[PDB]
């Protein structure tokens, strides 16, 4: 028998089996419900639309997403992303393989406790497991200590890591992130002239994030470069034509990770929380934290996001240490690997959560030592 | 006779038993009565084969270079006259070769598992014979012990006798010089290599295929060694893969058919699928020599294989197929001193097949007891060694242990070692210390097998059992101008045990081609000779 | 009898159709590895500065 | 009649003719750029390394 492998995220389900080299499913986690009035009897269409189908039906539907900040906010949608998940993309019966689904640090209880009752009850799976992010992405870098900065689209955390052994009272966690920087980029563009309101125009900014954002490696030298030259304007083609161009905003954008005091937060930039966390480490092992300082997740795709934050955490650090920023090519999917690695352990098929340990202790058992 | 075995030690002399006279006077008498000798239980399984409508299984046993293979050619000979095997012995030069190479308890000792199926019609005469290759080892294309060579291909092509196949491979005549091979024996007094290499050039014009076919494989073998040369280091301040020297990656393209550059990019930058697009993944230096050494593994294996479907295509007669009775040839149950990995699989097998053996004696006795009336002591005498199976295949046994710990992100010798103690020591009946006697080199654990206790040794199987194929050069040899795409034509939702390129482990793939052995053999009336 | 008209000019279009996705196609191709190289010299050119600076 | 069509259909192959122009001259300038990003990059990626072990 198989595990099946559901890194759910907050943004991008990704799923597939157990002892694969990556996900077999990639597709938002999106539910799209129609606004409009419907004319055409016979038409016969559905009430929802769930997954990379509601993106090809995107200006008819309203799109809502189902998590929140990692917190899980609407329950009914957020099964229907699952049964989608099951049957529509991997074409499998949930009764007979175990789950492996990944959640963030410092949330909710009632979070953990919910998803082990509906993966029990709704869904019937023999067994299933729920999982750090931040400690499979170290598995799949290969790696047994380091701090690990796990940016995705809801939340961003600093998880450090000395020989297997995870020190919790240095956990950080800060709730910007990619969607976070959606919403900046889509009321910066509006001082150029260019207007995105819809839930369907922001899927369009999500693109242009994407496909033109980057991180400078010095914000006042390139706000001056843009501010004279004009060799930083790109142009993007919206779906309608009507080519839109942009200049500062390419790196103004992916700068309120280093300043998020953009967007109106009190907090300090990721490469702050790293270098404190780091600090809240005893004193033996900040060598090792400096030196293997992993990057994982979709928001820290950005070209030029590992020199800026070498050259932030070096200015921070003291001038004996090697900083190294370990930034893979496959980095946005390294929770997933990871998990595929982790519930491809001998050593872990004693660690599931099985039906009837479950139905004898309550849905309280996902806390205590079947983590 | 001893019981359900036939035991023979070979006389060194020529004797009168081997003349026609005797076989065809043995038609008519029984085994219960005849003396033993080998064509006794050679017409037994002729004659349970035409009662029970069935195939029967010769399973001889014993070292290359003790007799076998004259063994099995005299079984051959007295199955004709009961009734091409002429041809069998024309293109056993070619496995001799192929899958051949000196141990130290032997010089020709066999690594696959040969095994040829005899097929025959309603009529009970002589329609065909069928060959099949199980368990051929691959860790030897790569790494060698200290006191034994590669297969013997690559020494009969380091043979100058041919200077047509080094100057069209850029085979250098000096064997130090190529690394997949010099950690072995280098050269020893086995036979005459170069005659060898002739002889087998002789068998291939002689088969059913051209002399461009055999020019491919001569340069195939170059490209093998041309791998292992290669060298790959770290980037400027990342953990990044790239080559610095370039003229072996050339020279092994232009004879692979491939682009160098192109090459040389699918190992530093493999590209995996995740969904709907493909990203590339990153490789340090010891990723991208697993790989190497899974790809050069795989071509090798694969090109064999196919060999050997050649061979089949070859010897293939048209006429109708029955059942068959086949005779396997296997590795043996070798002891060491310093016993490893490889050691560890064969003596897995041989648990596998003793212990067949062992239950087929007990159905006998059981028939014996059945018959006679008198029935007792209904234990059967299989388990008693399956015990000790289900110390290397089960779940936290030492092949799964070993296959976790080659996941595992920073696994050592000393953590494997460790592993084990901590998941069988005293909780199992078999694993237990090792032994120190006559300052032996070094033992690490100790396993009990039906042929004794037996000191494995741990260094190198976490490197070792690593089996990471690359896909994307998988798909450039797809994509060749040559064979090689025939060889490698096509190799690695509603459910799918596709395991990944990288959770590959040949203790795993062992494991599944002995589990398919035994359902082939577990078909047939099984018959054993000594 | 203009219909011989009509139709080579159809024939000339489907040409120059053919002709403009190709072109198309290659502009794309060649800007993406134009972005991409450039992309790649500034990052490292960067790190050749502060490489500089760290000798200095 | 068939005119009107005609002369619109011959217009608007004229302007993708100008389009395949003016696309093919994007493509020279993106060659030029990238052969000329190419030979900077080999001189930089060349002299990192005595950089690093000048540092070393
Ligand atoms: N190339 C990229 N550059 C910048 N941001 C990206 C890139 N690719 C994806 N993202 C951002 O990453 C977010 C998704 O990250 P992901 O790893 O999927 O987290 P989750 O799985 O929790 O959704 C998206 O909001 C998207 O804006």
């Amino acid at each position: 028998t198989t595990a099946l492998v559901c890194d759910n995220g907050s943004g991008l389900v990704k799923a597939g089996f157990a002892g694969d080299d990556a996900p077999r499913a990639v597709f938002p986690s999106i539910v799209g419900r129609p606004r409009h009035q419907g004319v055409m009897v016979g038409m016969g269409q559905k009430d929802s639309y769930v997954g990379d189908e509601a993106q090809s039906k995107r200006g008819i539907l309203t799109l809502k997403y189902p998590i929140e900040h990692g917190i899980i906010t609407n329950w009914d949608d957020m099964e229907k992303i699952w049964h989608h998940t099951f049957y529509n993309e991997l074409r499998v019966a949930p009764e007979e393989h175990p789950t492996l689904l990944t959640e963030a640090p410092l949330n909710p209880k009632a979070n953990r406790e919910k998803m082990t009752q509906i993966m029990f009850e709704t869904f019937n799976v023999p067994a299933m497991y729920v999982a750090i992010q931040a400690v499979l992405s170290l598995y799949a870098s290969g790696r047994t200590t380091g701090i690990v900065l796990d940016s995705g689209d809801g939340v961003t955390h600093n998880v450090p890591i000395y020989e297997g052994y995870a020190l919790p009272h240095a956990i950080m966690r800060l709730d910007l992130a990619g969607r976070d920087l959606t919403d900046y980029l889509m009321k910066i563009l509006t001082e150029r002239g260019y207007s995105f309101v819809t839930t369907a125009e922001r899927e369009i900014v999500r693109d242009i994030k994407e496909k033109l954002c980057y991180v400078a490696l010095d914000f006042e030298n390139e706000m001056a470069t843009a501010a004279s030259s004009s060799s930083l304007e790109k142009s993007y083609e919206l779906p309608d034509g009507q080519v839109i161009t942009i200049g500062n905003e390419r790196f103004r954008c992916p700068e309120t990770l280093f300043q998020p005091s953009f967007i109106g937060m009190e907090s300090a930039g990721i490469h702050e929380t790293t270098y404190n966390s780091i600090m809240k480490c005893d004193i033996d092992i900040r060598k090792d934290l400096y030196a293997n300082n992993v990057l994982s997740g979709g928001t820290t795709m950005y070209p030029g996001i590992a020199d800026r934050m070498q050259k932030e955490i070096t200015a921070l650090a003291p001038s004996t240490m090697k900083i190294k920023i370990i930034a893979p090519p496959e980095r946005k999917y390294s929770v997933w690997i990871g998990g595929s690695i982790l519930a491809s352990l001998s050593t872990f098929q004693q660690m599931w959560i099985s039906k009837q340990e479950y139905d004898e202790a309550g849905p309280s058992i996902v806390h205590r030592k079947c983590f | 006779y001893s019981g359900l075995f036939c035991v023979t030690v070979n006389p060194y002399k020529w004797l009168p038993v081997y003349t026609p006279e005797v076989v065809a006077a043995y038609r008519g008498k029984k085994r219960s009565e005849a003396p033993p000798h080998i064509f006794s239980i050679s017409d037994n399984a002729y004659q349970y084969m035409l009662t029970d409508r069935e195939n029967q299984s010769i399973l001889i046993t014993g070292e290359s270079g003790a007799g076998k293979t004259v063994n099995t050619k005299r079984v051959i000979q007295y199955f004709a006259v009961i009734a091409l095997e002429d041809q069998i012995i024309q293109a056993n030069p070619a496995l001799e070769a192929f899958g051949n190479a000196k141990t130290v308890r032997n010089d020709n000792s066999s690594r696959f598992g040969k095994f040829i199926r005899i097929h025959f019609g309603a009529t009970g005469k002589l329609a065909s014979a069928d060959i099949e290759t199980y368990l051929l080892e691959k860790s030897r294309v790569i790494f060698q012990l200290k006191a034994e060579r590669d297969y013997h291909i690559f020494y009969q092509i380091l043979s100058n006798k041919k200077p047509e196949l080094l100057d069209m491979l850029l085979i250098t005549n000096n064997p130090y010089d190529y690394a997949f091979i010099s950690q072995g024996e280098t050269t020893v007094a086995s036979i005459d290599d170069a005659e060898e290499l002739m002889a087998t050039d002789n068998a291939f014009d002689v088969l059913g295929f051209t002399s461009e076919e055999k020019n491919s494989m001569y340069k195939l073998t170059g490209a093998i060694m041309h791998f292992g040369n290669m060298k790959f280091k770290l980037k400027q301040r990342e953990e990044q893969a790239e080559p610095d020297g370039t003229e072996e990656a050339d020279k092994s393209a232009y004879l692979m058919g491939l682009n160098s550059a192109d090459l040389l990019k699918g190992l530093c930058h493999p590209r995996v699928k995740v969904g709907n697009e493909y990203v590339t993944k990153g490789q340090n230096v010891q990723q991208v020599i697993y790989a190497t050494g899974a790809l050069a593994k795989a071509v090798y294996e694969r090109m064999f294989n196919w060999m050997v479907t050649r061979i089949n295509a070859t010897l293939e007669t048209k006429q109708p197929r029955q059942y068959f009775i086949g005779v396997l040839d296997i590795a043996g149950f070798e002891i060491f001193d310093f016993n490893s990995f490889e050691q560890l699989c064969i003596n897995f097998t041989n648990e596998k097949l003793q212990q067949f053996f062992n239950h087929h004696m007990f159905v006998l006795e059981q028939e014996e007891y059945k018959k006679e009336g008198i029935e007792w002591t209904f234990i059967d005498f299989g388990m008693d060694l399956q015990a000790c199976i289900d110390l290397i295949e089960k779940p936290m046994g030492i092949m799964s242990i070993l296959e976790e710990e080659c996941m595992f992100p920073k696994a050592t010798d000393m953590t494997f070692k460790a592993k084990l103690f901590d998941n069988h020591l005293g909780k199992s009946a078999n694993f237990q210390k090792p032994r120190n006697i006559k300052g032996k080199p070094e033992a690490h654990f100790s396993l009990i097998h039906y042929a004794g206790i037996v000191d494995y040794n741990i260094i190198g199987w976490l490197q070792k059992n690593k089996d990471p194929l690359n896909e994307t050069v998988v798909g450039l040899y797809q994509k060749s101008s040559l064979k090689l795409l025939s060889t490698l034509f096509a190799n690695y939702g509603k459910g799918k045990a596709k395991k990944g390129s990288s959770f590959q482990t040949v203790s795993a793939l062992h494991r599944e081609n002995l589990n398919k052995l035994m359902t082939n053999l577990r078909s047939t009336h099984p018959h054993f000779v000594r | 009898s203009l219909q011989k008209k009509l139709k080579g000019t159809e024939d000339e279009l489907d040409k120059y159709s053919e002709a403009l996705k190709d072109a198309q196609e290659k502009l794309e191709l060649a800007e993406k590895k134009a972005t991409d190289a450039e992309a790649d010299v500034a990052s490292l050119n960067r790190r050749i500065q502060l490489v500089e600076e760290e000798l200095d």
